[PDB]
Protein backbone atom coordinates (compact mmCIF):
# COMPACT_ATOMS: atom_id res chain seq x y z
CA UNK A 1 0.00 0.00 0.00
CA UNK A 2 0.95 3.67 -0.36
CA UNK A 3 2.05 4.50 3.20
CA UNK A 4 3.45 7.99 3.85
CA UNK A 5 5.39 8.77 7.03
CA UNK A 6 4.19 12.34 7.41
CA UNK A 7 6.66 14.61 9.19
CA UNK A 8 7.25 18.30 9.81
CA UNK A 9 10.19 20.68 9.46
CA UNK A 10 11.17 22.40 12.70
CA UNK A 11 12.34 26.00 12.52
CA UNK A 12 15.91 24.88 13.29
CA UNK A 13 15.90 22.95 10.01
CA UNK A 14 15.46 19.62 11.80
CA UNK A 15 12.81 17.02 11.00
CA UNK A 16 10.18 15.55 13.32
CA UNK A 17 7.86 12.66 12.50
CA UNK A 18 4.36 13.04 13.93
CA UNK A 19 1.27 10.85 14.30
CA UNK A 20 -2.04 12.55 13.44
CA UNK A 21 -5.09 11.71 15.52
CA UNK A 22 -7.59 9.40 13.84
CA UNK A 23 -10.90 7.63 14.47
CA UNK A 24 -11.59 3.90 14.30
CA UNK A 25 -14.30 4.57 11.72
CA UNK A 26 -11.73 6.27 9.46
CA UNK A 27 -9.28 3.35 9.36
CA UNK A 28 -9.79 0.93 6.46
CA UNK A 29 -9.47 -2.82 6.88
CA UNK A 30 -9.72 -2.43 10.65
CA UNK A 31 -11.62 -5.67 11.39
CA UNK A 32 -12.60 -4.57 14.88
CA UNK A 33 -13.68 -6.60 17.91
CA UNK A 34 -17.13 -5.73 19.24
CA UNK A 35 -16.09 -6.37 22.88
CA UNK A 36 -18.90 -8.94 23.12
CA UNK A 37 -17.40 -11.90 21.28
CA UNK A 38 -14.20 -11.15 23.19
CA UNK A 39 -15.84 -12.43 26.37
CA UNK A 40 -17.17 -15.36 24.32
CA UNK A 41 -13.63 -16.29 23.31
CA UNK A 42 -12.61 -15.77 26.94
CA UNK A 43 -15.15 -18.32 28.18
CA UNK A 44 -14.61 -21.07 25.54
CA UNK A 45 -12.61 -24.06 26.80
CA UNK A 46 -9.01 -24.42 27.94
CA UNK A 47 -6.69 -27.36 27.37
CA UNK A 48 -6.21 -27.90 31.11
CA UNK A 49 -9.94 -28.11 31.75
CA UNK A 50 -10.44 -30.71 29.03
CA UNK A 51 -7.46 -32.70 30.30
CA UNK A 52 -8.94 -32.64 33.81
CA UNK A 53 -12.36 -33.75 32.51
CA UNK A 54 -10.81 -36.59 30.49
CA UNK A 55 -8.79 -37.71 33.52
CA UNK A 56 -11.99 -37.59 35.58
CA UNK A 57 -13.71 -39.83 33.04
CA UNK A 58 -10.71 -42.18 33.05
CA UNK A 59 -10.59 -42.49 36.83
CA UNK A 60 -14.38 -42.91 36.98
CA UNK A 61 -13.99 -45.83 34.56
CA UNK A 62 -11.17 -47.21 36.73
CA UNK A 63 -13.38 -46.90 39.82
CA UNK A 64 -16.15 -48.73 37.98
CA UNK A 65 -13.70 -51.51 37.08
CA UNK A 66 -12.48 -51.76 40.68
CA UNK A 67 -16.03 -51.84 42.05
CA UNK A 68 -17.18 -54.54 39.62
CA UNK A 69 -14.03 -56.52 40.42
CA UNK A 70 -14.48 -56.45 44.19
CA UNK A 71 -18.18 -57.28 43.93
CA UNK A 72 -21.03 -57.34 46.43
CA UNK A 73 -21.37 -60.05 49.07
CA UNK A 74 -24.89 -61.43 48.70
CA UNK A 75 -24.55 -63.65 51.77
CA UNK A 76 -21.86 -64.16 54.41
CA UNK A 77 -22.06 -66.48 57.39
CA UNK A 78 -22.99 -70.16 57.54
CA UNK A 79 -25.84 -72.22 56.11
CA UNK A 80 -26.53 -75.88 55.36
CA UNK A 81 -28.58 -75.07 52.22
CA UNK A 82 -31.36 -77.46 53.17
CA UNK A 83 -34.88 -77.53 51.82
CA UNK A 84 -36.42 -74.08 51.55
CA UNK A 85 -33.22 -72.02 51.82
CA UNK A 86 -32.80 -69.63 48.90
CA UNK A 87 -31.03 -66.36 48.11
CA UNK A 88 -32.19 -63.72 45.62
CA UNK A 89 -30.63 -60.57 44.17
CA UNK A 90 -30.94 -58.25 41.16
CA UNK A 91 -29.94 -59.33 37.66
CA UNK A 92 -28.37 -55.98 36.75
CA UNK A 93 -26.01 -56.32 39.72
CA UNK A 94 -24.71 -59.57 38.23
CA UNK A 95 -21.83 -58.38 36.05
CA UNK A 96 -19.14 -61.08 35.68
CA UNK A 97 -20.42 -64.02 37.72
CA UNK A 98 -20.82 -65.60 41.15
CA UNK A 99 -18.45 -67.20 43.66
CA UNK A 100 -19.45 -69.59 46.45
CA UNK A 101 -17.49 -70.68 49.53
CA UNK A 102 -17.99 -73.75 51.71
CA UNK A 103 -16.41 -74.88 54.98
CA UNK A 104 -16.68 -77.40 57.81
CA UNK A 105 -19.64 -77.62 60.19
CA UNK A 106 -21.18 -79.84 62.88
CA UNK A 107 -24.88 -80.35 63.54
CA UNK A 108 -23.94 -81.33 67.11
CA UNK A 109 -22.71 -78.00 68.48
CA UNK A 110 -23.83 -75.89 65.48
CA UNK A 111 -20.46 -74.12 65.45
CA UNK A 112 -19.11 -73.34 61.95
CA UNK A 113 -15.35 -73.75 62.44
CA UNK A 114 -13.03 -72.00 59.97
CA UNK A 115 -10.98 -74.53 58.02
CA UNK A 116 -11.25 -76.82 54.98
CA UNK A 117 -12.74 -74.19 52.68
CA UNK A 118 -13.82 -74.95 49.10
CA UNK A 119 -14.49 -72.44 46.33
CA UNK A 120 -16.63 -72.63 43.20
CA UNK A 121 -17.12 -70.11 40.38
CA UNK A 122 -19.92 -69.64 37.84
CA UNK A 123 -19.67 -66.95 35.17
CA UNK A 124 -22.63 -65.03 33.76
CA UNK A 125 -22.46 -67.09 30.57
CA UNK A 126 -22.49 -70.15 32.82
CA UNK A 127 -25.46 -68.75 34.72
CA UNK A 128 -27.75 -67.80 31.82
CA UNK A 129 -27.71 -71.40 30.58
CA UNK A 130 -27.96 -72.69 34.17
CA UNK A 131 -31.22 -70.81 34.81
CA UNK A 132 -33.10 -72.86 37.38
CA UNK A 133 -31.26 -76.13 36.83
CA UNK A 134 -28.74 -76.85 39.57
CA UNK A 135 -25.10 -77.86 39.83
CA UNK A 136 -23.34 -80.52 41.90
CA UNK A 137 -20.26 -79.53 43.90
CA UNK A 138 -18.05 -82.13 45.60
CA UNK A 139 -15.84 -80.72 48.34
CA UNK A 140 -12.67 -82.39 49.68
CA UNK A 141 -13.10 -84.83 52.56
CA UNK A 142 -11.51 -87.92 54.06
CA UNK A 143 -14.17 -90.19 52.52
CA UNK A 144 -15.83 -89.69 49.14
CA UNK A 145 -19.19 -87.92 49.14
CA UNK A 146 -20.39 -84.88 51.09
CA UNK A 147 -21.78 -83.08 48.05
CA UNK A 148 -24.02 -80.06 47.58
CA UNK A 149 -26.74 -79.72 44.93
CA UNK A 150 -27.63 -76.08 44.28
CA UNK A 151 -30.28 -74.65 41.94
CA UNK A 152 -28.13 -71.68 40.93
CA UNK A 153 -29.61 -69.28 38.37
CA UNK A 154 -28.75 -65.81 37.08
CA UNK A 155 -30.97 -64.11 39.69
CA UNK A 156 -31.26 -66.56 42.59
CA UNK A 157 -30.03 -69.80 44.10
CA UNK A 158 -31.73 -72.32 46.36
CA UNK A 159 -31.17 -75.54 48.28
CA UNK A 160 -32.31 -79.14 48.09
CA UNK A 161 -33.43 -81.98 50.35
CA UNK A 162 -30.07 -83.75 50.24
CA UNK A 163 -27.72 -81.19 51.79
CA UNK A 164 -29.23 -81.82 55.24
CA UNK A 165 -27.82 -85.36 55.15
CA UNK A 166 -24.30 -84.02 54.59
CA UNK A 167 -24.34 -81.67 57.57
CA UNK A 168 -20.57 -81.94 58.10
CA UNK A 169 -20.20 -78.99 55.71
CA UNK A 170 -21.94 -75.67 55.20
CA UNK A 171 -22.06 -72.85 52.68
CA UNK A 172 -20.15 -69.83 53.97
CA UNK A 173 -20.61 -66.96 51.53
CA UNK A 174 -22.04 -66.24 48.09
CA UNK A 175 -20.89 -63.16 46.17
CA UNK A 176 -21.64 -61.60 42.79
CA UNK A 177 -19.17 -59.60 40.72
CA UNK B 1 17.29 -31.37 7.63
CA UNK B 2 15.46 -28.25 8.76
CA UNK B 3 14.25 -28.19 12.35
CA UNK B 4 15.10 -31.69 13.60
CA UNK B 5 13.70 -33.21 16.79
CA UNK B 6 16.07 -35.81 18.21
CA UNK B 7 15.18 -38.25 20.98
CA UNK B 8 16.47 -41.64 22.13
CA UNK B 9 14.70 -43.36 19.23
CA UNK B 10 16.63 -42.08 16.21
CA UNK B 11 19.88 -42.75 18.09
CA UNK B 12 18.57 -46.16 19.25
CA UNK B 13 19.21 -45.38 22.92
CA UNK B 14 17.36 -46.44 26.04
CA UNK B 15 14.88 -43.95 27.47
CA UNK B 16 15.58 -42.32 30.82
CA UNK B 17 12.32 -43.84 32.11
CA UNK B 18 12.92 -47.40 30.92
CA UNK B 19 12.71 -50.75 32.71
CA UNK B 20 13.95 -54.23 31.86
CA UNK B 21 12.03 -57.49 32.09
CA UNK B 22 12.00 -59.38 35.38
CA UNK B 23 14.55 -62.18 35.64
CA UNK B 24 13.31 -65.69 34.83
CA UNK B 25 14.71 -69.16 35.48
CA UNK B 26 17.06 -68.74 32.50
CA UNK B 27 17.05 -64.94 32.07
CA UNK B 28 18.80 -62.10 33.90
CA UNK B 29 16.83 -58.98 34.77
CA UNK B 30 15.16 -56.80 37.40
CA UNK B 31 14.22 -58.21 40.79
CA UNK B 32 10.45 -58.34 41.16
CA UNK B 33 8.53 -56.41 43.80
CA UNK B 34 6.93 -59.51 45.29
CA UNK B 35 10.35 -61.19 45.38
CA UNK B 36 11.48 -58.48 47.80
CA UNK B 37 8.14 -58.72 49.62
CA UNK B 38 8.97 -62.40 50.18
CA UNK B 39 12.62 -61.70 51.02
CA UNK B 40 12.18 -59.07 53.73
CA UNK B 41 9.64 -61.03 55.78
CA UNK B 42 11.99 -64.04 55.62
CA UNK B 43 13.61 -63.98 59.05
CA UNK B 44 17.40 -64.09 59.16
CA UNK B 45 18.92 -67.35 60.46
CA UNK B 46 19.25 -67.47 64.24
CA UNK B 47 22.86 -67.58 65.47
CA UNK B 48 23.07 -69.65 68.65
CA UNK B 49 26.02 -71.98 69.25
CA UNK C 1 7.44 10.28 18.32
CA UNK C 2 4.85 12.89 19.23
CA UNK C 3 1.12 12.30 18.70
CA UNK C 4 -0.57 15.33 17.15
CA UNK C 5 -4.08 16.60 16.64
CA UNK C 6 -3.89 18.58 13.39
CA UNK C 7 -6.59 21.08 12.45
CA UNK C 8 -7.44 23.14 9.38
CA UNK C 9 -8.57 26.77 9.21
CA UNK C 10 -12.32 26.84 8.64
CA UNK C 11 -13.50 29.97 6.83
CA UNK C 12 -15.17 31.36 9.93
CA UNK C 13 -11.59 31.78 11.12
CA UNK C 14 -11.63 28.67 13.29
CA UNK C 15 -9.45 25.60 13.81
CA UNK C 16 -11.37 22.38 13.12
CA UNK C 17 -9.65 19.07 13.85
CA UNK C 18 -10.03 16.44 11.15
CA UNK C 19 -9.07 12.76 11.24
CA UNK C 20 -7.10 11.74 8.12
CA UNK C 21 -8.16 8.56 6.37
CA UNK C 22 -5.66 5.79 7.06
CA UNK C 23 -5.23 2.03 6.56
CA UNK C 24 -4.74 -0.95 8.84
CA UNK C 25 -1.08 -1.48 7.94
CA UNK C 26 -0.41 2.26 8.26
CA UNK C 27 -1.01 2.29 12.04
CA UNK C 28 1.71 0.86 14.27
CA UNK C 29 0.92 -1.66 16.99
CA UNK C 30 -2.55 -2.31 15.59
CA UNK C 31 -2.56 -5.97 16.72
CA UNK C 32 -4.07 -7.38 13.55
CA UNK C 33 -7.08 -9.70 13.58
CA UNK C 34 -7.10 -11.58 10.30
CA UNK C 35 -10.91 -12.00 10.02
CA UNK C 36 -10.05 -15.69 9.69
CA UNK C 37 -8.85 -16.12 13.27
CA UNK C 38 -12.23 -14.75 14.40
CA UNK C 39 -14.08 -17.69 12.85
CA UNK C 40 -11.51 -20.13 14.27
CA UNK C 41 -11.96 -18.68 17.76
CA UNK C 42 -15.74 -18.82 17.36
CA UNK C 43 -15.56 -22.52 16.46
CA UNK C 44 -13.09 -23.72 19.15
CA UNK C 45 -14.89 -25.49 22.01
CA UNK C 46 -17.50 -24.55 24.59
CA UNK C 47 -17.06 -25.52 28.23
CA UNK C 48 -20.10 -27.81 28.02
CA UNK C 49 -19.03 -28.95 24.55
CA UNK C 50 -16.07 -30.90 25.92
CA UNK C 51 -18.23 -32.63 28.52
CA UNK C 52 -20.45 -35.02 26.58
CA UNK C 53 -17.33 -36.31 24.82
CA UNK C 54 -15.83 -37.32 28.17
CA UNK C 55 -19.17 -38.74 29.29
CA UNK C 56 -19.37 -40.73 26.05
CA UNK C 57 -15.85 -42.06 26.61
CA UNK C 58 -16.81 -43.13 30.14
CA UNK C 59 -20.00 -44.79 28.87
CA UNK D 1 -6.51 -45.93 28.54
CA UNK D 2 -9.61 -47.48 30.11
CA UNK D 3 -9.49 -50.33 27.58
CA UNK D 4 -5.81 -50.92 28.34
CA UNK D 5 -6.53 -50.88 32.09
CA UNK D 6 -9.31 -53.47 31.91
CA UNK D 7 -7.33 -55.65 29.49
CA UNK D 8 -4.24 -55.56 31.70
CA UNK D 9 -6.39 -56.55 34.67
CA UNK D 10 -7.85 -59.39 32.61
CA UNK D 11 -4.58 -60.86 31.36
CA UNK D 12 -3.09 -60.82 34.87
CA UNK D 13 0.47 -60.85 36.17
CA UNK D 14 2.22 -64.12 37.00
CA UNK D 15 3.19 -64.35 40.66
CA UNK D 16 5.16 -67.60 40.45
CA UNK D 17 5.99 -69.76 37.43
CA UNK D 18 7.96 -72.96 37.92
CA UNK D 19 7.21 -75.90 40.23
CA UNK D 20 7.30 -76.74 43.93
CA UNK D 21 5.48 -79.04 46.32
CA UNK D 22 4.21 -76.00 48.28
CA UNK D 23 4.84 -77.65 51.64
CA UNK D 24 5.39 -76.26 55.11
CA UNK D 25 7.24 -72.95 55.20
CA UNK D 26 7.00 -71.81 51.59
CA UNK D 27 4.91 -68.69 51.05
CA UNK D 28 4.29 -65.85 48.61
CA UNK D 29 3.51 -62.20 49.32
CA UNK D 30 2.50 -59.21 47.21
CA UNK D 31 1.07 -55.72 47.44
CA UNK D 32 -2.67 -55.79 48.09
CA UNK D 33 -3.32 -53.14 45.43
CA UNK D 34 -2.20 -55.58 42.73
CA UNK D 35 -5.27 -57.68 43.55
CA UNK D 36 -8.30 -56.45 41.61
CA UNK D 37 -10.24 -59.65 40.84
CA UNK D 38 -8.58 -62.59 42.59
CA UNK D 39 -5.95 -65.31 42.45
CA UNK D 40 -5.58 -68.43 40.30
CA UNK D 41 -3.62 -71.59 41.11
CA UNK D 42 -2.51 -74.26 38.63
CA UNK D 43 -1.29 -77.69 39.74
CA UNK D 44 0.20 -80.59 37.80
CA UNK D 45 1.53 -84.12 38.14
CA UNK D 46 4.90 -84.51 39.85
CA UNK D 47 7.54 -87.16 40.56
CA UNK D 48 8.73 -87.78 44.11
CA UNK D 49 11.77 -89.86 43.16
CA UNK D 50 12.82 -87.93 40.04
CA UNK D 51 11.83 -84.43 41.25
CA UNK D 52 10.98 -83.37 37.70
CA UNK D 53 7.72 -81.51 37.00
CA UNK D 54 5.80 -83.65 34.49
CA UNK D 55 3.49 -81.62 32.25
CA UNK D 56 0.00 -83.17 32.12
CA UNK D 57 -3.06 -83.80 34.31
CA UNK D 58 -3.28 -80.12 35.24
CA UNK D 59 -5.87 -78.75 37.67
CA UNK D 60 -6.97 -75.14 38.17
CA UNK D 61 -8.63 -73.27 41.03
CA UNK D 62 -9.81 -69.66 41.27
CA UNK D 63 -10.37 -67.52 44.37
CA UNK D 64 -12.28 -64.23 44.13
CA UNK D 65 -11.49 -60.97 45.89
CA UNK D 66 -14.52 -61.15 48.20
CA UNK D 67 -13.66 -64.75 49.09
CA UNK D 68 -10.09 -63.55 49.58
CA UNK D 69 -11.19 -60.89 52.08
CA UNK D 70 -13.40 -63.39 53.91
CA UNK D 71 -10.50 -65.89 53.97
CA UNK D 72 -7.86 -63.48 55.29
CA UNK D 73 -5.02 -65.84 56.18
CA UNK D 74 -7.43 -68.77 56.37
CA UNK D 75 -7.26 -72.36 55.19
CA UNK D 76 -8.44 -73.80 51.87
CA UNK D 77 -8.33 -77.48 50.88
CA UNK D 78 -8.05 -78.29 47.17
CA UNK D 79 -8.50 -81.85 45.97
CA UNK D 80 -6.90 -82.91 42.69
CA UNK D 81 -7.48 -85.70 40.15
CA UNK D 82 -5.86 -89.06 40.86
CA UNK D 83 -6.30 -92.76 40.21
CA UNK D 84 -7.50 -92.98 43.83
CA UNK D 85 -9.15 -90.48 46.15
CA UNK D 86 -6.69 -88.50 48.26
CA UNK D 87 -3.48 -86.45 47.78
CA UNK D 88 -5.24 -83.24 48.84
CA UNK D 89 -3.43 -79.90 49.08
CA UNK D 90 -3.82 -77.52 52.03
CA UNK D 91 -3.07 -73.82 51.60
CA UNK D 92 -3.33 -70.71 53.76
CA UNK D 93 -4.67 -67.88 51.63
CA UNK D 94 -5.08 -64.13 52.11
CA UNK D 95 -5.60 -60.93 50.14
CA UNK D 96 -1.88 -60.19 50.58
CA UNK D 97 -0.45 -63.63 49.87
CA UNK D 98 -0.49 -67.37 50.46
CA UNK D 99 1.41 -69.93 52.53
CA UNK D 100 1.74 -73.69 52.86
CA UNK D 101 1.19 -76.59 55.26
CA UNK D 102 2.99 -79.72 56.42
CA UNK D 103 0.70 -82.12 54.53
CA UNK D 104 1.58 -81.29 50.93
CA UNK D 105 4.97 -82.93 51.51
CA UNK D 106 3.19 -86.25 52.13
CA UNK D 107 1.55 -86.08 48.69
CA UNK D 108 4.72 -85.48 46.69
CA UNK D 109 3.14 -86.85 43.50
CA UNK D 110 1.59 -83.43 42.75
CA UNK D 111 2.96 -79.90 42.89
CA UNK D 112 1.73 -76.33 42.51
CA UNK D 113 2.70 -75.65 38.90
CA UNK D 114 2.11 -71.89 39.08
CA UNK D 115 0.16 -69.11 40.76
CA UNK D 116 -1.11 -65.96 39.02
CA UNK D 117 -2.96 -62.85 40.15
CA UNK D 118 -5.63 -60.73 38.46
FE1 LIG E 1 19.03 -49.57 31.88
Amino acid sequence: TKIVKMSEKNEHGTLEQFYPETHAEAVKGLVSVSEEEKTIWDQKESTAGAEQKANTALNSAKDYVDTIGEGTVIFKGANLMGAGQSFKWDASKLKFGMTLLFSRYDAANNTPQDYYYHSVFLSKAQLVELAGKGILVQMPSTTYGDRKYLYVSTTGLSGHFDNSNYAAWALRQVTIM
Amino acid sequence: AGRVLLDAEDVHAAKKSHTHEVATYTTDGFMSSFDKQKIDQLVSPEAGV
